[PDB]
């Protein structure tokens, strides 16, 4: 569609939270939310990552508990930095990391809240030392 | 003036709950039926067999492609209706149990069913009236008046054999009782139980008996039983085996272990001395019925 | 005038009970709606452990693989021979499982119909006693055998003329102990495949290993037994390999325990001499035709629930009976009732019996060479 | 005539690695797994030690008449 320059910033804690939580629950796609700040049109700056709790024992299924939202963001308000949610993540642990049908399913419902809330995919398997990915 | 208006408005306060129950019926019914439309309209159902049933409510599946599958979630069937070895309809991609299929029956067994319903009344056979009496009083009355036996209280007889010279007529009574008795009359040619692949004649015999059992008034006719009935022998270097395996399957599924009361067997050979004694013994084929040549008047009757 | 309380509460009560019975449908079907998203998982066995995370399994339908585990699996539970549940796509381990049962086993484990006690059969009481001490004692009390210091026998062989009551005796035993009677018909084992019958034998004997006091019964061995060949038809190869599976796993290296094996057939002449060695089949137990006292016994068994009148010369019926089976006398009783159904005699007269004996002994003009003593 | 009784004693008194083999175990459902099992036994045999293989009842295997159709 109408595009802009494509640029995503990071935090250094983010990548570590991504790999740890995507490794500890590896054979099932583990939901996690992503937290940061929309600075402008074309750069997005994630600064914080908290993982989502799990549920029933099935691949790729995802949920956003709003009381978890309220209580987690409340704790981050009494923590030094409260900021705006910027998207979410999960893994595609055995493959070349494309968003699945459930992924685009939660994306068309999640896109009505934020425009450039970017979906991110960590993979703790196809990276060894010289890949993030 | 206070209570009746309170109840008439409490009919609306409970109509809030009635519209809530109508919502929980209809609107949730829309979503649940939408999902089961999205699953069940996938019309190819891979059929399979339930291998066992774990409980740590967990079923194990071998499909027809012979791939063993586990599932922790059973699906849209109930654990009462399941037993190890059942055909169920399974989604291809999800590998989820959808329906419950009736039986594992061969197309040849279905082809063995008698549906033409021939016509040959007992007046068409002349000169064999005593054997007709013995056959009818042996077979047709266990199909009709069972209480008459158990008032005397013994047993119904187990199967009737015809034998004799080859032109006295043994196909005639079979087509006759087909024309008269309205049970599931079931034909079976002799060498149809002979198979090439090792171990299918036993399956064929057992499927024949199973389709007889599930159509309970069941009259099974065998013609030229000596095709599979052969006197066994211990030799070396050579010997027919698999036909005796089918014969032993016929014996054991007929008589011995796990007896039955819903089967009726009619056999007819041209020669007698071929058979193993276990085929006849005295409770596999109960009433030995000889056929003589037509004496004098019977030939005139036939002509 | 205050019937408004019960009216409004009847509205609330019908709404509550119908809300329970109409939202429990929504509850169970919403559980189904959530459950529609589960994924089938591959069944396989673990060959061995490579590293702390690398595991090497074998899919049962085909190829081998190299997989990983979860993080909560207690990887010391993975041993060579276990059975696991593999992911469809990630292809990692989800769950360790107990061994499967191969439902052919289930159709002869619990399917077994019981019968009347051992007083139903008769006239061969010594063999009944003998089979009882060889079977019932060494699982109820083997230490008496241990005091002598000799291992009890493993398997027992029945043989005799057709229908002298072998299978019925096994049914009486299967009504007596009621522990683990795996009764194999020995004919629907072989199916159409290569190693299928061997795999069935493996499953049966491992199930015998699990549920330690087991009884194996194989009627009509002569399907699976054979003797030996110069390799005539290609189908006989698989039967001989199946029989060698039996011969191996009845002797082997891992010796059996408590698995008593009852074996019955018509003619043991056609049996394989490798099966007739003692130790695999210890005692050849003979069941012969009944004697005069024994024919009297079986006749007074089957004539139990038969409405008769007291002029019954049982001596004449047994005296005219010669070389009969138990089913011969059962057929005598049946056809005596048949003659009673003739001319509508609701009782059974003694004249029925002599005619029925004459019919039955008339019909046995056909079967000779009834003796086949083994070896 | 005491055939396996001596292999039992040899398995007892030895120090070497000893692998028992069921004769009909090689012929299985999936295709080609038989020769692969032969490879498996012999690779492990080459691996372990000065070792001993006992294969019971090779009459399941060595049959001098075939039929290359079935
Ligand atoms: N009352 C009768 N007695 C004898 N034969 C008759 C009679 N009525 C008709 N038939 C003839 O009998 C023929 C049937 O003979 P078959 O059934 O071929 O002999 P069979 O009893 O079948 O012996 P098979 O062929 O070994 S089973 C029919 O075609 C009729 O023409
Ligand atoms: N001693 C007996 N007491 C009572 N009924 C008996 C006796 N012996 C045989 N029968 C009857 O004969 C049949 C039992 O025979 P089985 O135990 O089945 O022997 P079998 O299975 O025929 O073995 P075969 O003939 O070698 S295949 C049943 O109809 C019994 O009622
Ligand atoms: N010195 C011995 N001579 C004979 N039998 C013995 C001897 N020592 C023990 N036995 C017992 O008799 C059995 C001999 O048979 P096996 O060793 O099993 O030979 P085999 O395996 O039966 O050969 P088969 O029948 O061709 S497979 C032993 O297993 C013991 O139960
Ligand atoms: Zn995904």
């Amino acid at each position: 569609a109408v595009d802009t320059a494509e640029q995503v910033y990071i935090s250094s804690l983010a990548l570590l939270k991504m790999l740890k939580h995507g490794r500890a629950g590896v054979p099932m796609e583990v939901m996690g939310l992503m937290l940061g700040e929309f600075v402008d049109d074309y750069t997005v700056r994630v600064i914080d990552v908290f993982a989502m709790p799990q549920s029933g024992t099935g691949v790729s299924v995802e949920a956003v508990d709003p009381v978890f939202q309220a209580k987690m963001l409340d704790m981050l308000k009494q923590t030094g930095r409260p900021e705006m949610v910027v998207g979410w993540y999960h893994s595609h642990p055995g493959f070349g990391c494309w968003l699945s049908g459930v992924d685009i399913n939660t994306q068309q419902s999640f896109e009505a809240l934020s425009e450039r809330a970017v979906a991110v995919v960590v993979d703790p398997i196809q990276s060894v030392k010289g890949k993030v990915v | 003036r206070t209570r009746l208006l309170d109840s008439e408005i409490k009919i609306m306060k409970s109509e809030v709950l009635r519209v809530t129950h109508e919502l929980q019926a209809m609107k949730d019914k829309i979503k649940e039926n939408s999902e089961k439309i999205k699953v069940n309209k996938t019309l190819p159902y891979l059929v399979s067999n339930v291998i066992e049933l774990l409980d740590v409510k967990c079923a194990v599946i071998k499909t027809s492609t012979r791939q063993t599958y586990f599932l922790p979630v059973i699906g849209l069937v109930d654990a009462e209706k399941l037993k190890p070895g059942d055909l169920v309809g399974v989604n291809k991609d999800s590998y989820l149990i959808l329906e419950t299929l009736p039986t594992e029956y061969d197309s040849r067994v279905k082809a063995m069913e008698v549906d033409e319903r021939p016509t040959e009344q007992y007046s068409d056979i002349g000169g064999l009236d005593k054997q007709i009496q013995e056959l009818v009083e042996a077979i047709v009355l266990p199909m009709n008046h069972k209480e008459k036996f158990e008032n005397l209280g013994i047993q119904p007889p187990k199967g009737v054999l015809m034998y004799g010279p080859p032109g006295t007529g043994k196909t005639l009574l079979a087509r006759a009782c087909a024309a008269q008795t309205k049970a599931t009359f079931l034909k079976l040619a002799g060498p149809q139980l002979v198979q090439m692949f090792i171990g299918d004649g036993a399956k064929l015999v057992r499927d024949a008996f199973a389709l007889a059992k599930e159509k309970a008034p069941s009259i099974i006719f065998i013609d030229e039983l000596d095709a599979i009935g052969t006197k066994r022998f211990d030799s070396e270097k050579a010997g027919d085996r698999e036909v005796q395996r089918t014969m032993l399957e016929l014996l054991n599924q007929l008589d011995g272990f796990q007896p039955n009361t819903q089967v009726k067997v009619i056999a007819a050979t041209n020669r007698v001395d071929i058979l193993d004694p276990a085929l006849l013994r005295s409770g596999r084929l109960d009433r030995k019925i000889e056929f003589p040549m037509p004496n004098e008047e019977a030939r005139a009757r036939i002509m | 005038k205050l019937l408004e309380h019960k009216e409004i509460d009847g509205r609330l009560k019908e709404l509550r009970e119908q809300l329970k019975e109409l939202t429990k449908q929504y509850e169970k079907s919403e559980n189904d709606l959530k459950a529609l998203q589960s994924v089938g998982q591959i069944v396989g066995e673990v060959l061995k452990q490579l590293t702390e995370e690398k595991f090497i399994v074998k899919a049962t339908n085909g190829p081998r693989y190299v997989v990983g585990c979860r993080r909560q699996l207690d990887k010391s539970k993975l041993k060579p021979g276990t059975r696991v549940a593999l992911d469809m796509t990630t292809l990692t381990i989800m769950r360790y499982l107990p061994r499967e049962v191969d439902p052919l086993v289930y159709n002869m484990s619990h399917e077994d119909p019981g019968n009347v006690s051992y007083s139903e059969i008769g006239g061969l009481s010594e063999q009944i006693r003998e089979l009882r001490e060889v079977i019932e004692l060494p699982l109820t009390n083997p230490e008496l055998f241990q005091r002598v210091g000799i291992i009890p026998p493993k398997g027992c062989l029945l043989y005799g003329p057709p229908g002298t009551g072998k299978t019925l005796l096994a049914r009486a035993v299967a009504s007596q102990l009621d522990c683990n009677f795996l009764k194999v018909v020995s004919s629907s084992i072989v199916d159409k495949y290569i190693g299928e019958s061997a795999r069935l034998i493996r499953e049966m004997f491992n199930y015998a290993r699990d549920h330690q006091p087991c009884i194996i019964f194989m009627d009509e061995i002569d399907a699976i037994g054979g003797r030996r060949f110069s390799e005539g038809t290609s189908a006989d190869r698989e039967i001989q390999r199946t029989l060698m599976e039996l011969l191996n796993q009845m002797d082997g290296f891992d010796t059996l325990h408590r698995v008593k094996m009852i074996m019955a057939t018509n003619r043991p002449d056609t049996l394989d001499p490798a099966l007739l060695r003692p130790g695999r089949l210890d005692r050849k137990i003979h069941i012969d035709l009944p004697n005069e006292q024994a024919r009297l016994d079986i006749l007074k068994i089957h004539a139990g629930p038969i409405t008769k009148h007291g002029e019954i010369d049982y001596e004449a019926i047994v005296k005219l009976s010669d070389g009969f089976n138990g089913a011969d006398l059962r057929n005598v009783c049946t056809e005596a009732g048949m003659f009673a159904i003739r001319a509508d005699h609701d009782f059974v007269v003694q004249e029925d019996f002599m005619k029925a004996v004459r019919k039955v002994a008339d019909s046995k003009k056909l079967e000779s060479k009834l003796d086949y003593k083994p070896v | 005539c005491g055939k396996t009784m001596l292999a039992k004693a040899v398995a007892h008194h030895t120090t070497a690695a000893f692998i028992r083999v069921v004769g009909s175990e090689f012929v299985q459902k999936y295709l080609g797994e038989g020769p692969r099992m032969v490879r498996d036994v012999f690779r492990l045999a080459k691996e372990n030690a000065p070792a001993i293989i006992f294969i019971d009842e090779i009459d399941a295997i060595a049959t001098k008449r075939f039929d290359a159709q079935t």
